[PDB]
């Protein structure tokens, strides 16, 4: 039979506040389109993609979070079975930067210790409001020492390159 | 109303699981009728035999891939029941806070929570698909030790 079948599961998981984009990111890797109403994550999501890395196959489960408080006790379930995390702002959201900070210490206090942390800044497309300057979403990721990108959904920047880096930080860590 | 974009895709892999499990029934059968003729046959006998380990294995193949097939189904019939929960708990939510009876905040966490259920066993299934996988990875470092 000329469908094969997956050799190994990581689990991801999508941080950051309400109206950052995470939802639109994991549907522009999923299904390769964007569109533009904003229609709030529920609870939790998650979505299936399987890619190739290595010459072995990989399935990703990833987590779509909803950012508005109310749910975020829902979230911090999802922590500690997370073996990537996503951290998205925005560029165009000044506060949702500056929120970076807490959303990181929920990752040290519940996630597992050999997690794999990122940071994106999303909707990079949008230059007349863009709000974070570039370099200072490199300065925070490099005293961390975790990876960073500047992504779009709406113009397919750094998003393939994003979920697959994450990937084969965790594959590289698993001996 | 007619079929919305994302009810339509799901739609087209519940058909093409089917024509693939469809596949692997026949590819099974054929296997199965073949089988027997080379068991006949016994009764180069040497080679014969493993022609025969080739089937052994494929028929192993077809199994392995015709339980991920029926669980395949099983997930797009749980993403189909997971978009009209959906939809329905938006319908209530984006109503008036003014205008919200005990009723209608009951009915808005009975669908909320039969919401996160399917979602939970969804969950399940992504798992049950893993722990098939190790066995047969176990199963396999056996069969080629
Ligand atoms: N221009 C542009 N708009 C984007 C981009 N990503 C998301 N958006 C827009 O920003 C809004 C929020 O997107 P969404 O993914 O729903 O945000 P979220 O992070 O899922 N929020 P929540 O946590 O509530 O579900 C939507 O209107 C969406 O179209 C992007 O890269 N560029
Ligand atoms: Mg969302």
């Amino acid at each position: 039979m000329a469908k094969k079948t997956y050799d190994l599961l990581f689990k991801l998981l999508l941080i950051g506040d309400s109206g950052v984009g995470k939802t639109c990111v994991l549907f522009r890797f999923s299904d390769d389109a964007f569109n533009t109403t904003f229609i709030s994550t529920i609870g939790i999501d998650f979505k299936i993609k399987t890619v190739e890395l290595q010459g072995k196959k990989i399935k990703l489960q990833i987590w779509d979070t909803a950012g508005q408080e109310r749910f975020h006790t829902i979230t911090t379930s999802y922590y500690r079975g997370a073996m990537g995390i996503m951290l998205v702002y925005d560029i165009t959201n000044g506060k949702s930067f500056e929120n970076i900070s807490k959303w990181l210490r929920n990752i040290d206090e519940h996630a597992n210790e050999d997690v794999e942390r990122m940071l994106l800044g999303n909707k990079c497309d949008m230059d007349d409001k863009r709000v974070v300057p570039k370099g200072k979403g490199e300065q925070i990721a490099r005293e961390h020492g975790i990876r960073f990108f500047e992504t779009s959904a709406k113009a397919n920047i750094n998003i393939e390159k994003a979920f697959l880096t994450l990937a084969e930080d965790i594959l590289r860590k698993t001996p | 109303g007619h079929m919305k974009q994302e009810e339509l895709k799901r739609l087209y892999k519940a058909q093409a699981i089917q024509r693939q499990l469809e596949e692997v029934e026949e590819r099974q059968r054929a296997s199965e009728i073949q089988g027997v003729r080379l068991e006949k046959a016994l009764r180069d006998e040497a080679q014969l035999l493993q022609e025969w380990f080739k089937l052994v294995l494929e028929k192993n193949k077809l199994m392995r891939y015709e339980s991920e097939l029926l669980i395949m189904a099983q997930e797009l019939e749980l993403e189909d029941h997971q978009s009209r929960l959906e939809q329905k708990l938006r319908e209530k939510m984006l109503k008036e806070e003014s205008q919200k009876d005990e009723k209608d905040l009951n009915e808005e966490q009975e669908v909320f929570t039969e919401l996160m259920q399917v979602i939970e066993q969804r969950d399940k299934l992504v798992d049950s698909l893993e722990e098939q996988r190790i066995r047969e990875k176990a199963e396999d470092q056996h069969f080629e030790s």
